[PDB]
């Protein structure tokens, strides 16, 4: 767990492990992940993550 | 004790005589009930956040009017206790 | 009882990092508040001040301060542009045993501006002597820095070498920082500078075996008028 | 005043009577207690106008002998409308220095 | 009076201004 | 008539009736409005169900005149959408079925 | 005495054993001729150069209005029964007895009528016609009402009840015309919008399009997306049940249209769900940007649904408006104030890197430059915004706001809510101004001064009317404009020019106070209006 | 004495766009709102209400937030002591500049009335 003014006041472990839980997931939807959200057009009409879209794109075909 | 019971005397009128100030031991309820109210008012006298409520619901100005001196009673919810 | 009771029902200041939306905000002192949710919410609202650090120290704020010795307030420069220090002290001196024009350019003509903090800006004991940080800009330098370094100051500190640069273009820039662009070894040589070994080369430039630059690049390879402004 | 903060003022609603100070208090604002830049004439209390009070200095007690006025900071931040400003006690201050009057001479 | 002056010169080059505007037109 | 935020009935029978929105109006009074068909409603009828009425166009006054509004402003654009060049404004204004899309200049009519 | 020359120019001057004072205007490169009529109570002048410009001190001022006509050779004053007053005009091969409407309103005008509240409204810059959004809540679309209107004839006739005597086919034909018996029209959630394509010069809608019953339009843009070629397209936000005062939707959609036939016809493409109500839309270096909720996106036009290329989700409250200079974009949310933010492009975001340190409304919002904004707020005021000099254009916290404010230069309580803030010009060659209207109906200028000389005089002037001659109604000036931020940076325009309508003797009093004459500094006055404006 | 100085200054500054250096003096004046002589406390109380007509009363909102509902009681007192103050005068203006503050479950606190958008 990276010491920041977020954990002041907390002592036991347990609360600092799971405090930890939820500000994972918060600046989990705060940050973007371009790839994993991108939508990308599939050539016939369709939309799909940019990540699988390069993967395939390159996987054979796409 | 004497600075207590004179400044909570102090508090108590002067709130009595202007309703909606504070005083160390003020609610959330209070507070934010006061505050509702002066927004009220204050539509009902600006005359023109008037016709803005009633360009965006699609009332008139009359029953606007009405509706919002409907609401001043009891605006946030019931108390709290 | 109700106290006891208000007080079985308090929360933890882990319990109040928990539910509230941002934990930080939340001091050691929030949990004996009367309502610790909306107290931290207002603490959490934007542009807001926070309340003055010495409320609960048991010492006075100035009184505190106390014990060394303080330089007598120093003139704004343009007031010291009169010279009304010297007037004084003649006078002072005579006694001890100014024409007008000046001033009032003084005042109109040639006064600016001091530097002013913005709002949220707390005075606290020790500010006058806080250590300004967090300047990690590698490109901010100063002239006691250069000086005592024996490296020039003022505008040819660009062209004057910092002794570090050569480490830089040795082992890389200081490896915490990727983002350290040192001119004339990730970005060129300042305007007239010149890479070489003679007092106050720029080293060479960081190459591979094609011809390209390992770190940065050492050789260098709108319509913002205001709207409304005076004539 | 702001001087001695046991003082009163009276507090109902202010009138149509000009109030008046003597001429031993003359020249000041009655509230920000300074000397300067009279702007507006005050008002006061029915009661406070009643009686033998017709022409009262309102401070000192006294004859009326001018106008009494408010100060352009007063009158910026609207301290001029908190109705009759007479002052409905008298004061330790008169009391004792006339006490020790009497015993004196 | 140099403001005077001043002034009678901003009003000549508006004038100016507008009537080669309006010799275009 | 339009929903208004004042009315007032001068002498000569005149009736000068303010829109809150859109234009005002000034109506003359050519009927006291009795004797007729329209059934009366009164205190006294019982029912219990209320009274119908049945709207119609006007009868007892006449649109004498009719002054110019604006308000309100929704949107406004100053451009310039003809040959000429001093712009319009294109101010798009009114609430609900009265609203229009008025173009303004300089110039009087 | 009045002085035409034949270069469209004029003069007045008051008349004395010498001419005394001066002032002159343009009236337009042929030459002058004056004439006399006597007008709504009062003697007035015209004057044709190349369009007929009526002169009127309009009770004690002088206003020089043009007219909407056209030109004109010869004229005079004229009077009947049939034309109880007007002109004799002989023009272009033509002789007309005419008549002047309303001596008053600066503006004309001219009114085509419309169906709903008309929110937006954005202009095709090849075709010249406006795409005009409409809604009304509370109330009915088309379908709906005429549908439900047959229903209820439909539970007439069950009445059962001599089935003879049939007012449902009576009913079914009568439609009392909206407009002037009222809306027909309830419901609680209830909206109902429409789109249209209408042409500016004449009032005819070239087009129309009834979205669903409980589909509201929010807001409207008109782009190119680059990919594509030069086609056209419209983009309509469209909130979807909401309701008002508790607040919650069902969610959003973004109407697509391929603006075909020249501008002349809306054609659908396809209709993108979308997470909350899309509140405002811009076209912005090809793609669009997309406000909605709190989040703000970037998108792209793919021929299935609209794509999604780019995102935010910092912005604080609620996005009410947004505006794009050429590299950066101006969010501007509901409570919060302006928001800057740079589009980082390689690298693909959106960055958040200053913005305001106040809680203000804002309405609507312009861009004056790089650095500054001008915004309304809904309470009634107008602030001006600029982001200090120095700043890092590029980044990648502070008071819980960004890292670095932007600070304000003007505030100002106009009176009335503002709803549409633009700047232009209005004369021909006339300088940059400001132009705001109101909800109430009022367009007014805002407009900078250029030399210190200047203000410093206009401050003078309305520092000492403003106590030699206070408002009428007891509030006191200063206060009044500063309302809810204090005053900072401007000069009140209408204190000012009540100075002619002010008692000689105290017309003196200041005048002298600035040691000049009433007509040196009424003249002074009317520079500001005559050269910026009308 | 600073305090006086404060006062009389921001009087007489009102409404010339001198805001910025106002503010940082009230940076500087706001620490002493902890104090006890009364002539200071009362100098301070005035310097307070002359920036509340010079710098607005969105400012002064700003700084009396935080310890509205703080858990001391000395502070507290301050606080409301100082917030009355203001919102005697001007309750007007402080209809725009309450913070947004969310509704619970058995309540309503939010005005939705005030983002109606048009
Ligand atoms: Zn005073
Ligand atoms: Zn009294
Ligand atoms: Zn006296």
């Amino acid at each position: 767990i990276p010491n920041t003014a977020h954990f002041a006041n907390v002592t036991q472990i347990e609360d600092a492990v799971s405090l930890w839980a939820k500000l994972k997931l918060q600046k989990a939807s705060e940050r973007w992940q371009p790839d994993t959200e991108e939508e990308y057009e599939d050539s016939s009409g369709n939309v799909v993550n940019k990540k699988t879209y390069e993967d395939l794109k390159r996987q054979g075909l796409l | 004790m004497t600075d207590r019971y004179t400044i909570h005397s102090q508090l108590e009128h002067l709130q009595s005589k202007y309703i909606g100030t504070g005083h160390a031991d003020t609610t959330k309820w209070e507070w934010l009930v006061n505050q509702h109210r002066d927004s009220y008012c204050s539509y009902m006298g600006h005359f023109d956040l008037l016709n803005y409520f009633a360009i965006a619901e699609n009332e008139s100005k009359a029953r606007v009017r009405f509706n919002l001196m409907e609401k001043m009673l009891q605006p946030c919810g019931p108390p709290a206790d | 009882s109700k106290k006891k009771l208000r007080r079985m029902n308090r929360f933890t200041v882990a319990e109040l990092k928990q539910l509230v939306a941002r934990p930080d905000v939340v001091e050691m002192h929030d949990v004996t508040a009367q309502d610790p949710k909306l107290l931290v919410h207002l603490k959490a609202t934007r542009n807001s001040v926070p309340v003055p650090r010495h409320w609960c120290f048991k010492r006075k704020y100035l009184q505190g301060k106390r014990g060394i010795e303080k330089p007598p307030f120093e003139l704004p420069d343009f007031i010291k542009r009169t010279g009304i220090q010297e007037m004084r002290e003649a006078l002072q001196e005579k006694e001890e045993q100014i024409d007008y024009q000046k001033l009032h350019d003084a005042f109109f003509k040639w006064q600016t501006k001091p530097k002013l903090t913005i709002h949220g800006d707390l005075y606290y004991e020790g500010k006058e002597f806080e250590t300004r940080l967090k300047e990690k800009k590698p490109g901010d330098l100063s002239d006691e820095l250069r000086i005592s370094l024996g490296m020039p100051v003022g505008p040819n500190a660009h062209k004057v070498p910092p002794p570090w640069l050569i480490a830089m273009q040795r082992y890389g820039p200081p490896p915490s920082y990727p983002n350290l662009k040192i001119p004339g070894l990730n970005s060129p040589i300042p305007e007239s500078c010149s890479f070489g070994y003679h007092a106050g080369g720029w080293g060479k430039p960081p190459v591979d075996e094609t011809g390209k630059p390992l770190y940065g690049d050492v050789f260098g390879t709108i319509d913002r008028t205001p709207w409304g402004e005076l004539e | 005043a702001k001087h001695h903060p046991d003082l009163i003022f009276c507090r109902k609603q202010a009138g149509v009577a000009i109030g008046r100070l003597c001429e031993k208090c003359d020249g000041k604002c009655v509230i920000c207690d300074s000397y300067v830049r009279p702007c507006t004439l005050v008002r006061i209390c029915d009661e406070c106008n009643y009686g033998s009070y017709q022409g009262r200095c309102v401070i000192c007690g006294g004859p009326g002998v001018s106008d009494a006025y408010y100060c352009k900071e007063c009158t910026i931040q609207e301290k001029d409308r908190d109705g009759c400003p007479k002052i409905v006690n008298l004061g330790s201050s008169k009391t004792d220095l006339f006490y020790e009057r009497k015993k004196y001479g | 009076k140099k403001q005077d002056l001043d002034d009678e010169e901003k009003t000549a080059k508006f004038i100016e201004e507008q009537v080669r505007r309006g010799l275009e037109g | 008539v339009p929903v208004a935020a004042a009315m007032c009935v001068l002498k000569t029978g005149f009736l000068f009736v303010a829109s809150e929105f859109g234009n005002h109006y000034l109506y003359q009074i050519a009927h006291l409005g009795d004797d007729d068909e329209e059934p009366e409603f009164s205190s006294a009828m019982p029912l219990e169900d209320t009274f119908f009425f049945q709207p119609r166009p006007l009868k007892n006054l006449v649109l004498v005149d009719e002054l110019d509004s604006l308000s309100p402003i929704l949107f406004c654009q100053i451009a310039d959408l003809a040959n000429e060049d001093t712009p319009q404004l294109y101010v798009a204004c009114g609430r609900g079925p009265r609203s229009s899309l008025r173009v303004l200049r300089h110039g009087l009519e | 005495l009045n002085i035409g020359l034949q270069n469209g120019v004029l003069l007045r001057t008051v008349l004395d054993p010498v001419t005394g004072d001066l002032s002159d205007t343009r009236t337009g490169s042929r030459p002058v001729k004056l004439f006399r009529v006597r007008m709504q109570g009062q003697e007035a002048v015209l004057a044709m150069s190349s369009r007929s410009w009526l002169s009127y001190s309009y009770q004690s001022r002088f206003h020089l209005t043009p007219l909407s006509y056209e030109t004109l050779e010869f004229a005079s004053g004229f009077a009947s029964e049939q034309c109880p007053e007007g002109i004799v005009a002989i023009s272009t091969n033509t002789l007309r007895i005419l008549a002047l409407e309303k001596l008053g309103a600066v503006f004309n005008q001219v009114a085509f009528p419309l169906q709903y509240t008309p929110r937006k409204f954005v202009i095709h810059p090849e075709s010249n016609n406006l795409i005009i959004i409409e809604t009304d809540h509370n109330a009915y679309t088309e379908a709906t009402k005429a549908q439900r209107k047959q229903q209820m004839a439909e539970e007439m006739v069950e009445a059962a009840g001599e089935l003879a005597a049939e007012m449902a086919a009576a009913f079914l034909n009568e439609n009392l015309p909206e407009s002037i018996f009222g809306a027909p029209k309830a419901g609680n959630g209830q909206w109902a919008s429409v789109i249209r394509v209408m042409n500016p010069i004449q009032g005819n809608t070239l087009d129309l399009v009834q979205l669903e019953q409980n589909e509201a339009a929010f807001s409207v843009a008109v782009c190119r997306f680059s990919n594509t070629g030069e086609d056209w397209y419209v983009l309509v936000g469209v909130a979807k049940d909401l309701i008002l005062n508790p607040r919650s939707v069902a969610g959003g959609f973004v109407y697509t249209y391929k603006l075909v036939n020249n501008g002349e016809k809306l054609e659908f493409l396809h209709k993108t769900p979308v997470e909350e109500v899309p509140a405002a839309i811009a076209p912005f270096q090809g793609r669009v940007l997309i406000g909605v909720g709190k989040l703000l996106r970037v998108y792209d036009l793919g021929k299935k649904k609209l794509l999604r290329k780019c995102e935010n989700k910092h912005i604080a409250n609620y996005i009410s408006g947004i505006q794009t200079i050429g590299h950066r974009v101006i969010v501007s949310d509901v409570q919060e104030s302006f928001i800057w933010v740079r589009y980082k492009r390689n690298e693909n975001q959106l960055i958040i890197f200053a913005d305001d340190t106040y809680p203000r409304w804002v309405t609507t919002a312009s861009l004056l430059d790089y650095d500054t904004v001008a915004g309304a707020d809904k309470f009634g005021n107008i602030c001006v915004v600029r982001l200090p000099p120095n700043t890092n254009d590029e980044v990648d916290g502070l008071l819980n706001g960004a890292s670095q404010k932007a600070e304000v230069i003007m505030n100002y309580h106009v009176g009335e809510t503002v709803l549409s803030l633009q700047k232009t010009t209005l004369i021909p060659g006339g300088s940059e101004s400001l132009v705001y209207t109101t909800l109430s109906g009022g367009i007014g200028i805002l407009v900078p001064f250029t030399s210190h000389e200047d203000h410093d005089f206009f401050q003078h002037v309305e520092m000492h009317l403003r106590s030699e001659h206070p408002p009428l109604c007891g509030r006191d000036h200063l206060s009044f404009r500063s309302y809810y931020f204090p005053v900072k940076n401007v000069i009140d325009g209408d204190l000012c020019e009540q100075f002619n309508s002010m008692e000689p003797n105290k017309q003196k009093n200041v005048s002298e106070e600035l040691d000049r004459t009433p007509p040196e500094v009424s003249k002074k006055l009317e520079d500001i209006r005559t050269r910026y404006a009308f | 004495t600073a305090s006086a100085v404060v006062q009389h200054m921001s009087l007489g500054v009102y409404g010339f766009g001198c805001e910025d250096s106002l503010n940082h003096l009230l940076n500087y004046v706001w620490p002493n709102v902890f104090e006890t002589s009364p002539h200071v406390i009362q100098a301070v109380m005035g310097a307070l209400e002359g920036l509340r007509v010079a710098i607005g009363p969105c400012r002064m909102l700003q700084y009396c937030l935080q310890g509205l509902f703080h858990p001391a009681r000395k502070v507290r007192d301050v606080y409301w002591k100082i917030y009355n103050s203001i919102y005697i005068g001007s309750q007007d203006a402080l209809i725009a500049h309450y913070p947004r503050i969310y509704n619970d479950d058995k309540n309503t606190y939010i005005r939705y009335e005030l983002d109606y958008i048009l």
